Formats: structure tokens, C-alpha cells, sequence
RNA sequence: CUUAUGCUCUUAUUUACUAACAAAAUCAA
């Protein structure tokens, strides 16, 4: 069974459908983890 | 500009009123009324200015019937046809 | 409406009932009328000392729009 | 199956295809998964013709070679939807694989930058205060600076005539004015999207930004305070273009000029040699790390503002369809994007010169250099970088080497990768613009120094900034085999004999620099000017924006606007065109179809019809006033 | 569960017709040839009268319950739904078509 | 001039995008008097969406967003992706989980405007068919009963 | 034949100026000439209302329709004109007026529209915005704080873990 | 039925309508 094809661009007679009709699950890594705590790291170095 | 504008330029009204000069034309399907029948001219000639009368009745009595839900337009269409019956009937006098 | 998709395509059958018109096109004219048959400055420094079937993934693409874009 | 299910399943057919064009992945819930497998094999099909011909078309458009009009916007059409797909892909492989940089790097990237603004004690830029003496000056130069957009354009939509309502509220309440920019850049983090629009150019498609207007007043506020108060606190050095101090053609006079002048490049009686060197920085502003970017502006922006800027570049780009957020890579359309990309390449000017040799070049603290001076000649005799400059992604590097420090540098090149064909003189690009005696001759010694030289300069900065590539570099060497120094600064391509150098010393034209010595005030050296073909090209395809641009326009705004761009050609590249050949074909061809325009709009192009008094005539007198 | 297909939906139509023609000859039990020709190749079938008639009024009469069946089915379809918003019948035909698919 | 939204111009919009779609904003202005289309768009991509995620905050999604605005500094847009939820939110919410550590007259002619061109879907091409054929139904109604007042006196 | 062309051919015995008095004259008898209300294509800009019909002429949609030279004068001498306009639906003409002073249209039958004191005062406000900055700013640092609080916290569970 | 049209010249000044085609308008004060 095909289900029917409700288009975002395109409406030929006009009908009105719902807007669930018309309308991620991942995370980041830890290279985003380790590039925030060695900056902080360095820069607490710095600071001292 | 649409051909209202290129059907009343000088060389179309020119060759018109040769033919008026050199044969039977003129067609009729141009002028007005005339206002006057009294004024009219010989019967052949008024024949075709009868004939066209006619043809103006057809327009209007086929547009009668019409469910154009309009009143006062069927009124104003049956004043028309009543003109043109009693102008149909002066014409035949002058005939 | 009327600016549809085609459920069929035009048939070679009904032109082939039609009568013929015997115009003469250019490109029917008599040519190739003969057949042929055959037979110590570097220590200061900060820090010094393949086919993808895939027409957006490809390495020509990739040069394609650092090129053409600037 | 009848012809109504044949008819409703080629609707997700045409669905499927504005989802990829769209960049949208199509997903139907329910959806067969054989009918799935079909409908994806054939989208992929379509994509490879539709791919295929815009590369096809782009071809053609860069050769002239008969492009419908029609067609030059629908290859721009398509080339939008490539460039901001591959850019989308490009945003996901940072986020799935992490960031580019290793915390090793950005450690070191980082402790490079506070050693620096240590040893120039520089002092950070605060927040503008209310109390700000110079407050209602730069509220004003930023205005002015918008206002200058509609100052030319007669038609304003609905966009455009919300902008100029807010500088005129603005003119009139500076001091609230200025309370809503210090609230802005204190509080809002969440920013409006960037619609992305791009420009043909008929060789390249470059990328134009628009921010909202009401964004983009505290855009141009702060990006005349964050210019200003660098420059009164002396963060960027000398090396560091556009000066503000100078035009390009001034650039390129000094920068050979100063090479001149300092003491024993040319002298070549010994073994010893001069190297140029000219790298693009490849994709610099698109690398740039926004949480090392946050942490690098904190040195010297006080961190409100840091954050102002970092919260910014984060926004979401919009073309029609096409919408994704920007996680990674700076957006240039900014106001304020002048101010990261020179603070940016600072960072890449100090992991090549070092904190030592950078030091020396800028000078100290207190009293700095100018651009091409030392404090004494022997600060200048150590490390053999001579002069170092940077354009916007564009260094220009100039090495002295004695034989013997040439002989090091070349041996442990060729340790690590030998050849033993000799096949360095086949990759190694030069000149080709330049007779073959006048450039650079392809020594086995200068050519193996000349890579020697760039290897030792990519090394220096990580791929994850910037990518550093041989094919982008052009490195001259000046040595007893080669009397020519070759470079090629902003649009000029300058060729450099010495005095001595030279066979006979003949008199020349207008395209040639006489370069003096400041003590003798000598004439020992002589610059050859010429046009680059990429300038060329350039200009070459503004011709063509007028033309194509121009359907029925009439005969006197061809005219005036062959004349704004001759002028604009002329006026910067003076002298130049006298050595350039292809640029002088350029301009009769260009100037005869700008004429056959004026023949088209007539139905005749016969030479009888149009002596030159029609077309050169001023509009004074009834013509068309061409230059 | 499925659907029924068209041989076994042709043979439950079939049976159902099988019936009713049984209770036609038990309702008219309570309330109490073949030639060919020489000539051509043609055919001839003696029948009554009735049985032609009884046919073809069992058609039509089918034809009218099937016919008021789905007519009273067009009336309850166009009376039960309307919760969401619409333009016209075809809208709710085609937004009722999107919750039988769901 | 920059307007706020009436809770008529929020269903005015909701019932654009209902039967338009998403990617013509230029439609849904129309409609939509005194906004723009951009306006339209950005209230609808971070307002108006029954997909977007207006609720409470669970001890998960406070320790997530501390630890998220604490790897990406200042990065809303991508935090707001991986929350799952709109920007300005995702700000005031960590702008008060840090404060935890303290020491009808124009507008209906408008809706009515609305009401009808959101259901009147044909065009020129079938107002202008049907136009045609009641006209031409018209001219044949009239022809019959005329040809039955002519043979009411007899004539055919 | 061509959109451009030179010469029309003249019958072998005309003249012009002969032909303007025979003209004129003619001029007079004709349908086409008595009957001046021009036809012109325009467009409505001031969306409709029918009250037949009642149809709802979009905002701007084309029309052929009749624009008559109204034997009003705006002022001493301005022209002033009335347009004409069918509906689709129903047979009815809808009317204009064109107002010369007032430059949007007015119309008619068959249609309906759509719809030192001071000066110590401005030392007050600049008093007042300075503390409101001086607090946001105060503001930011602070909210840094506690996120450090927060953030020296969490790692403390983590030492303790 | 009631029932004046047509024929011969002059008086002050250049202005209306079709738009499918073109629409970066740039730029020197
Ligand atoms: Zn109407």
C-alpha cells in the first residue's frame, strides 16, 4: 500500500491538510568535549 | 491598439466611399438609426437597413429568456425590443 | 488544470491510417547512396619539526566548487 | 493497479526530487521498500544529469562560447543549490567526526597568542561604557557607512525602506539609540536568519549575505568601535593588509620599494640567494573553530562582546528552499567580519614568524616599525625572513639565504622525500605570463631550495587551520642562475631586475618602476609591471555584466556604464596595461560590443552609419559621451 | 486478516447467488432444449419467458440496493466528520483517504 | 512599525500554512496584512510549530544544557539542535537556571478577507469555465422556451 | 505582413487632402465613432465585494472593462474619470470614481470595499540608562559566576564519585 | 406614428492609448 503524497511545494486543488501532514538523534562526540576542558585548561594556566 | 482604432483609419473609410460611388456596398451594418424614417430614402435601400433592425430583435429576443437573474436588465432588454418592433413597423410604412 | 502528465503516448497507429502529404524535407534529400559491405631560525617557532560512485562526493567536485565559487 | 494508483505514485517522484534540491531528506512513513529502493535509484539518476550539466554549462560560460542568457541564470541557479549542499555536508562531517583541531593543537594555538599580547602588554578593548567620549562619532561613521547603499538606488522594498526608517530614528535619537546597541550586545544571543544570495561573475560565484537590518546596525556600531579601539591600542603590526594607511597600488610600491632597500639581496657573489614567497591560505575564514574562536577574543575583547560576536556567526543561512545553521565557518557578509578574519590571521602570522622573529619585524611595543623597517641592520641580518606581509589570505615571504644555510634547508628536504628521476622541476609553477628568459629559469638547485623553502613554511601551520597547498603557491627564487625576482602582489604581476643584473641598461616606458636606494639614492633595480590574467578575466566579465544585464536599456546608460568601469580599470591599474598584451585585446573587443549595443538597439551594425562622432561625442553636444 | 482475493471474492459472490437462487425455487415450491441449424452454424436455445424476466429483475433490483447502499453510505460519510477544517466534499473525501491510511 | 502578533494574525497564519505549505511565504503574507513574509516564516520557525518543545524542564535537560552551554560556549542555534528545542527558550531558561545561584473592527475584515481567499481554490481558467457554461445553459434554456412559445401559437 | 512597414499602398488616383474632407464626413455616420466610452484593460486596486454575488474580486485581478470620460471637472481644470467592470460570476458593472485631491478611488453601484527644567530632565534619562548598562553588564559576569558555581559543583561530584 | 438631418469653412496648443521587452542603475561634484 502506497501512502498518499502530500507535497510541501505543491497544492493543485487546494486542500486544506494538517500541518503534521505538510511538515536528528545522535550527540556529539568527546573531540568537542576535549577542545572545551584543554582551552579552559589553558587558559587557567594563563590566568595563574 | 485593438482594431476599433484600425477599422476607422482614412484609407478604409476611403475605399467605402468609392464603393458607395462605384457599386451596392456601404452594408448598413455601420450607421446608426437614422433617427428620422420621414427622411429615408428609396426602398431597396431601406430593405437592408430593415433586414438589420431583424437581426438586432434576434439578438434581443434570444437574450430574453436567460436566466440572468436580472430584473431590471430584462426590462430594459423587453423596452428594446419593444423600440425596435414599432421602429420594424415604421420602416414598413415607409415601405 | 490543464498542464497534465501523459497516461499514454502518442501511437504510430493513427498515423499510419492518415493519407500522405509527399512534402519534401531537407533532410531526406539523396546522400551516402552507397552502401559499403564488408569483407637554528627553525626552533623558534610555534610548531613545525580512490573512485566513489558518488557525483557530489567526488574529489572533481570538490575542486569544482572551491574553484568556481572564490 | 489502475490508472489512478499509476497516477498518485509519481507524485513522490516529483517530491523526491525537490527534497534533494531542496537538500531535505525524503522520507515517506509507510513507504514500500522496493518502491522506495526505485524511487532513489532514478532521483540519483536525474541528480547525475542535473550535476553533470552545471558543470558542463560552467565551462562554458568562463570560455564565452554561446551561452543563452536564460541559461547563465539557471546556471547560477544551480550552482547555489551545489555550492550551500556541499556546504551543508561539510557542516555534518564537523559535527559527526568533532572538530578539526586536536586539543593539542588549540592549546598551543592558544598559548601562542597570550605569549604575544603579554610581550606587547596590550591592554583589552572594554565595553563601550555610557560615559564614552567618542560614543556618538562612531554611532555616526557606522550610519553613514550604511546609508551609503541608498545614497545611489532609486527603488527601496519593503526591506530596504525598513532600513533607512531605522538610521533616520536613529539620526534623531542617538542617545537611544546607542542604548539599544549596549543592550544588544549584552543580552541577545539568539539572532534573525541570513538570507544567502550569490553573484555571477561569469569565473567564479561569489557568496553575498544579508543580515536584518535591525541586526545589522549593531553589526556596523560595533564594527566601528572594534577598528577603532585596535587601532588605538595597536593590536594588529605592521605586516597586517589593508593598511588603512595606503592604496593597493601603494602596497605594491612599497613592498618593492623595501625589498630594494635592503642591504645585499642582489649582491649574489657568493653562493647565497633570495627566496619569494606567495601562499593563499586556502579555506582560512571557512576553518575558523568558534570555541577557540570564543576563547581567542577574550584576550583581547572584554568577553561580553566575545560573546556578542561568537553568538553572531551562529545563525541560520536561508537560500529558498535550503535552509541549515552555520555551526562551523564564519560568515564574511558581517560588519564585524573584517575584525575575526585580521585578528584570525594574526594568530596564523605568529606560527610562522614565531614570537621571536615577529617581535623583530613589528618591533617594540613602544615605539613599533613602520611597515619594511628594523630597529638596526643586525636585528635584520639574523633569521633569514627578511619581510613578511599578509593580505587578506594572501603572505608574502622573503627568505635571504647564505649558501650555507641555503645548503641545510635543501639537504633536509630532500632527505625526507628525495627524487630520483628529478621530477621537482615538473609540479613547480611559475609565470607563465612572463617570457621564458625573464622567468623563473628551472635550476635543479633554486627549484629543490624553492620547495625546500615551502616545505619548511607548511609544516608551520596545522591543516586544521588553514590548507596550506603547493598548487596555490608560487615561490621565485633569486640566485646566480636566476637574475628575476617574481611576484605577484594585488592584481599587479611585477617582475624585478637589478641594476647590475641586467646586459645593458636600455631605457623603458611608463611600465616600468625605477626602484632607488635610500642612501645613495641610486637607481639599482627596475620593476616590469603587467596586469594579472586572473585581472583580466576580471574585467572581462564586467563587459559582459553590462551586456547581459542590459536588454532594452538605453543607448546613454551603456555608454555611462562603459565608462564607470573603463575608468575603474584604468584608474587603479595605471601603468600597467602598457606591458599586457592580452588585456589590450580586451579592451577592442570589449569596446566593440558596448558599441554593437548601441547597433542592436538600431537594426543596423553597418561602420557608415556610426563614424566615431556618434559615440564619442559628449552628451553635451547629443552623443553618447564613450571614453 | 488480509484482503479477499478476486478468485475467492468471485467464488463467495458466486455462492451468495447460489443461495438466493435456492430460496427463489424454495419461495416458488411453498407459494404453489438445444438446436442447431443446417443452414448456418447458428445456435438456438428454447426458453421460457419466465427466468429471462426473473433475471433481469434480480439484477436491477441488485443494482438498486447496491446503488441506495452506498448512496446511504455517501450521507453518513459527509455527517460523521467534522472535526477538521475543509474547503469542500473532496477535501473531507481526501482528508478522511489520509486517517484510513494512518 | 515592527508590529506584535495578535492572537487573529497567529490563526490567520496557522490556517496559511495549513492549506499553502511551508515554503510559500510569500502566499501567507498576502494574506497577512502590516507583516512580512520573512516575519511570517521566522514566527512559524520558532513560534507557531506544534513540532517545537514549550514545557517544563526535567533535571536531565538542566544538567544537558549546563553541560552543552559549557562545551559550546555561545553557540545557540547548535545547542538548540541538540535540546531539541527553540533558541530563545534554550536562553531564558540558562538565563534563569543560573539565577538559581542568588545571594476587532479591522481584524475581522482582515479574518473575513482571509476566510474566503483561503477557500476559493480555482483560478481564472475555472471561474471563467463556469461563467461559460451557465452562460451557455442560459442561452439554451432560452432557445427551448422559445421554440415552445412559438408552438404554443402553432408556428414550428 | 511586417510590424514595420514603409509604404502602404494608395489606390492609383488619391490624393490626401481631398480624402480629409471626404473623411470628416464620414466620421459622423458611424456606430463606432457616436459610441465613445473606451474599452481598456485595467486592473482593481482596492479589493472587491460583489453584492449580487456576493464574489470577492481578490485583491488586484485583470479586467477588460469601459472607461468613460465623466462630464465632471475636478477643480476648474482636472479630468476625472469612471471605469467599468463585469463580474465573473454574475452579470453586473461595477463603477469608479477617480479622485484627483484625495488620490485613492471612491466608487459605486454594484460593489464595496473591503478593510533649564528640560534640560536637568535629559541629564535624569542619560543618569538612568547608565545604571541600567552598568547592571546588565553586571548581569553577564555574574550569570558567569553562577554557571561557575554550577560548574565547580558538578566537578566536585565528580571527585566525589 | 410623429416628424430637421445632410451639405460648405473657421477659433486658442501638441497630446492620449498597446506593452508581451528591459529592468543592479552604477558613478565623477
Ligand atoms: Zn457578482
Amino acid at each position: 500500500k502506497i501512502p498518499a503524497a502530500v507535497s510541501n511545494w505543491k497544492n493543485p486543488n487546494g486542500y486544506t491538510v494538517a500541518l503534521e501532514r505538510r511538515v536528528e538523534n545522535n550527540t556529539i562526540n568527546d573531540g568537542f568535549m576535549k577542545l572545551s576542558e584543554a582551552l579552559e585548561n589553558a587558559d587557567k594556566k594563563a590566568r595563574q | 491598439s485593438r482594431n476599433v482604432d484600425k477599422a476607422n483609419s482614412v484609407l478604409v473609410r476611403f475605399q467605402e466611399q468609392q464603393a458607395e460611388s462605384a457599386g451596392g456596398y456601404k452594408d448598413y451594418s455601420r450607421y446608426q438609426r437614422p433617427r428620422n424614417v420621414s427622411k429615408v430614402k428609396s426602398i431597396k435601400e431601406a430593405n437592408e437597413w430593415k433586414r438589420q433592425v431583424s437581426k438586432e430583435i434576434k439578438q434581443k429576443s434570444t437574450r430574453i429568456y436567460d436566466p440572468s437573474l436580472n430584473e431590471m436588465q430584462i426590462a430594459e432588454l423587453n423596452d428594446e425590443l419593444n423600440n425596435l418592433f414599432k421602429e420594424w413597423k415604421r420602416w414598413q410604412w415607409h415601405i | 488544470t490543464s498542464h497534465r502528465p501523459q497516461l499514454e503516448a502518442r501511437s504510430g497507429a493513427k498515423a499510419a491510417a492518415y493519407t500522405p502529404t509527399g512534402i519534401e524535407h531537407a533532410r531526406l534529400l539523396p546522400g551516402h547512396t552507397t552502401l559499403k559491405y564488408r569483407k637554528s631560525w627553525r626552533k623558534g617557532t610555534a610548531f613545525g619539526r580512490g573512485y566513489i560512485n558518488d557525483m557530489t562526493k567526488s574529489e572533481y567536485h570538490q575542486e569544482f566548487l572551491h574553484k568556481h565559487v572564490r | 493497479i489502475r490508472q489512478k494508483k499509476a497516477r498518485t505514485i509519481l507524485q513522490h517522484l516529483s517530491e523526491a526530487w525537490r527534497c534533494w534540491k531542496a537538500n531535505i531528506p525524503w522520507d515517506v512513513p509507510g513507504m514500500p521498500a522496493p518502491i522506495k529502493k526505485i524511487i532513489e535509484r532514478y532521483i540519483k539518476s536525474k541528480a547525475d544529469a542535473w550535476v553533470s550539466a552545471a558543470h558542463y554549462n560552467r565551462e562554458r560560460i568562463k570560455r564565452g562560447a554561446h551561452v543563452e542568457k536564460t541559461m547563465v541564470k539557471k546556471n547560477l541557479g544551480r550552482l547555489t543549490r551545489l555550492w550551500i549542499k556541499n556546504e551543508q555536508e561539510r557542516q555534518r562531517q564537523i559535527q559527526k567526526n568533532g572538530p578539526e583541531i586536536t586539543p593539542e593543537e588549540a592549546t598551543t594555538i592558544f598559548s601562542v597568542m597570550v605569549e604575544w599580547l603579554e610581550s606587547r602588554s596590550f591592554s583589552p578593548i572594554p565595553f563601550p561604557p555610557l560615559t564614552y567620549k567618542n560614543d556618538t562619532k562612531i554611532l555616526v561613521l557606522a550610519l553613514e557607512d550604511l546609508k551609503d547603499v541608498y545614497a545611489s538606488k532609486v527603488r527601496l522594498n519593503a526591506s530596504e525602506r525598513e532600513e533607512l526608517a531605522l538610521i533616520e530614528e536613529a539620526y534623531d535619537n542617538p542617545h537611544d539609540t546607542l542604548n539599544r546597541i549596549k543592550k544588544y550586545l549584552l543580552t541577545q544571543r539568539v539572532f534573525k536568519p541570513v538570507d544567502i544570495t550569490m553573484m555571477e561573475n561569469y569565473q567564479n560565484i561569489s557568496p553575498v549575505y544579508s543580515v536584518d537590518p535591525l541586526e545589522k546596525i549593531t553589526d556596523a556600531y560595533l564594527d566601528q568601535y572594534l577598528w577603532y579601539e585596535a587601532d588605538q591600542r595597536k593590536l594588529f603590526p605592521n605586516w597586517i593588509k589593508p593598511s588603512d594607511s595606503e592604496i593597493p597600488p601603494l602596497l605594491v610600491y612599497k613592498w618593492t620599494q623595501g625589498i630594494n632597500n635592503l642591504s645585499e639581496i642582489w649582491d649574489v657573489s657568493r653562493g647565497q640567494s633570495a627566496v619569494l614567497l606567495e601562499t593563499t591560505l586556502g579555506e582560512m575564514a571557512e576553518k575558523i573553530d568558534f570555541t577557540l574562536l570564543n576563547r581567542l577574543l577574550r584576550l583581547i575583547v572584554d568577553p561580553n562582546i566575545a560573546d556578542y560576536i561568537t553568538a553572531k556567526n551562529n545563525v541560520v543561512i536561508n537560500f529558498k528552499d535550503m535552509s541549515h545553521v552555520n555551526k562551523y565557518g564564519l560568515i564574511r557578509g558581517l560588519k564585524f567580519a573584517s575584525f575575526i578574519f585580521q585578528y584570525y590571521g594574526l594568530v596564523i602570522d605568529l606560527l610562522l614568524l614565531g614570537q621571536e622573529r615577529a617581535t623583530d619585524l613589528a618591533g617594540p611595543a613602544n615605539n613599533p616599525n613602520e611597515f619594511m623597517q628594523f630597529k638596526s641592520k643586525e636585528v635584520e641580518k639574523a633569521h633569514p625572513i627578511r619581510l613578511y606581509t599578509r593580505y587578506l589570505d594572501r603572505i608574502y615571504m622573503l627568505f635571504h639565504f647564505e649558501e650555507d644555510e641555503g645548503e641545510e634547508l635543501t639537504d633536509e628536504y630532500l632527505a625526507e622525500n628525495p627524487d630520483p628521476n628529478f621530477e621537482n622541476s615538473i609540479g613547480y609553477n611559475n609565470r607563465k605570463c612572463w617570457p621564458k628568459d625573464s622567468r623563473m629559469r628551472l635550476i635543479r638547485q633554486d627549484v629543490n631550495l624553492g620547495r625546500a623553502v615551502f616545505w619548511e613554511i607548511q609544516s608551520r601551520v596545522p591543516t586544521s587551520l588553514t590548507s596550506i597547498k603547493w598548487e596555490n603557491a608560487f615561490v621565485s627564487v633569486y640566485s646566480k642562475n636566476n637574475p628575476n625576482l617574481l611576484f605577484s602582489m594585488c592584481g599587479f604581476e611585477v617582475r624585478i631586475l637589478p641594476r647590475q643584473r641586467m646586459e645593458e641598461v636600455v631605457s623603458n616606458d611608463e611600465g616600468v618602476w625605477d626602484l632607488v636606494d635610500e642612501r645613495t639614492k641610486q637607481r639599482t633595480a627596475k620593476a616590469y609591471l603587467k596586469v594579472s590574467e586572473e585581472e583580466i578575466k576580471k574585467f572581462d566579465s564586467r563587459i559582459r555584466g553590462i551586456l547581459m544585464a542590459s536588454g532594452s536599456t538605453t543607448f546613454t546608460k551603456v555608454a555611462a556604464k562603459w565608462n564607470t568601469s573603463l575608468i575603474s580599470l584604468f584608474t587603479y591599474f595605471r601603468e600597467a596595461i602598457v606591458a599586457t598584451e592580452p588585456l589590450l585585446d580586451i579592451l577592442v573587443k570589449g569596446e566593440t560590443r558596448i558599441q554593437n549595443r548601441v547597433k542592436l538597439g538600431l537594426n543596423s551594425k553597418m561602420p557608415t552609419r556610426f563614424p566615431p562622432a556618434v559615440f564619442y561625442t559628449p552628451k553635451e553636444l547629443g552623443g553618447l559621451g564613450m571614453i | 486478516r488480509g484482503g479477499i482475493s478476486y478468485d475467492q471474492l468471485a467464488k463467495l459472490s458466486y455462492e451468495k447467488t447460489l443461495r438466493n437462487l435456492a430460496t427463489q425455487t424454495q419461495n416458488s415450491s411453498k407459494q404453489d432444449k438445444v438446436q442447431k441449424d443446417t443452414k448456418t452454424g447458428k445456435i438456438t436455445i428454447a426458453d421460457d419467458d419466465k427466468l429471462v424476466n426473473k433475471l433481469a429483475v434480480s439484477l436491477q433490483s441488485e443494482s438498486k440496493k447496491r446503488y441506495e447502499a452506498r448512496k446511504r453510505q455517501m450521507q453518513n460519510a459527509k455527517t460523521l466528520y467534522g472535526v477538521e477544517s475543509f474547503i469542500n466534499d473532496k477535501n473531507k473525501q481526501f482528508n478522511e483517504k489520509l486517517s484510513r491510511e494512518s | 512599525k515592527g508590529g506584535v502578533w495578535t492572537n487573529v494574525e497567529d490563526q490567520i497564519l496557522k490556517a496559511a500554512v495549513q492549506k499553502y505549505g511551508t515554503h510559500q511565504w510569500s502566499k501567507v503574507a498576502s494574506l497577512l496584512q502590516k507583516k512580512t513574509a520573512r516575519q511570517s516564516e521566522l514566527r512559524w520557525n520558532e513560534y507557531l510549530n506544534p513540532k517545537l518543545n514549550f514545557t517544563e524542564f526535567s533535571k536531565e535537560e538542566d544538567a544537558q544544557l549546563l553541560d552543552l552551554a559549557r562545551e559550546l560556549p555561545n553557540q545557540w542555534r547548535t545547542i538548540a539542535d541538540m535540546m531539541a528545542r527553540p533558541a530563545q527558550v534554550c536562553v531564558e531558561r540558562y538565563n534563569r537556571l543560573l539565577e538559581s545561584e542568588d545571594s476587532e473592527d479591522e481584524e475581522k475584515e482582515m479574518l473575513a478577507e482571509a476566510r474566503a481567499r483561503l477557500l476559493n481554490t480555482q483560478g481564472k481558467k475555472a471561474t471563467r469555465k463556469i461563467r461559460e457554461r451557465m452562460l451557455e445553459e442560459s442561452k439554451r434554456i432560452a432557445e427551448l422556451q422559445k421554440r415552445r412559445e412559438l408552438k404554443q401559437a402553432g408556428i414550428n | 505582413s511586417e510590424r514595420k512597414a514603409i509604404n502602404k499602398y494608395y489606390p492609383p488616383d488619391y490624393n490626401p487632402l481631398e480624402a480629409e474632407k471626404l473623411s470628416r464626413k464620414m466620421a459622423k455616420k458611424l456606430k463606432t465613432m457616436n459610441k465613445s466610452h473606451a474599452s481598456i484593460r485595467l486592473m482593481t486596486p482596492f479589493s472587491m465585494r460583489c453584492l449580487e454575488c456576493n464574489e470577492y474580486i481578490p485583491k488586484s485581478r485583470k479586467f477588460n472593462g469601459k472607461k468613460e470620460l465623466l462630464k465632471e471637472k475636478y477643480l476648474d481644470s482636472i479630468k476625472i474619470y469612471r471605469l467599468t467592470i463585469s463580474c465573473p460570476r454574475c452579470a453586473n458593472s461595477i463603477a469608479f470614481r477617480t479622485d484627483p485631491g484625495n488620490s485613492d478611488y471612491v466608487m459605486e453601484v454594484g460593489g464595496v470595499r473591503n478593510y533649564l527644567e528640560k534640560r536637568l530632565a535629559k541629564i535624569q534619562q542619560e543618569q538612568e540608562d547608565d545604571e541600567e548598562l552598568e547592571n546588565l553588564r553586571k548581569k553577564n559576569l555574574e550569570m558567569s559566576q553562577r554557571a561557575e558555581m554550577i560548574n565547580r559543583s558538578k566537578h566536585a561530584q565528580q571527585e566525589k564519585a
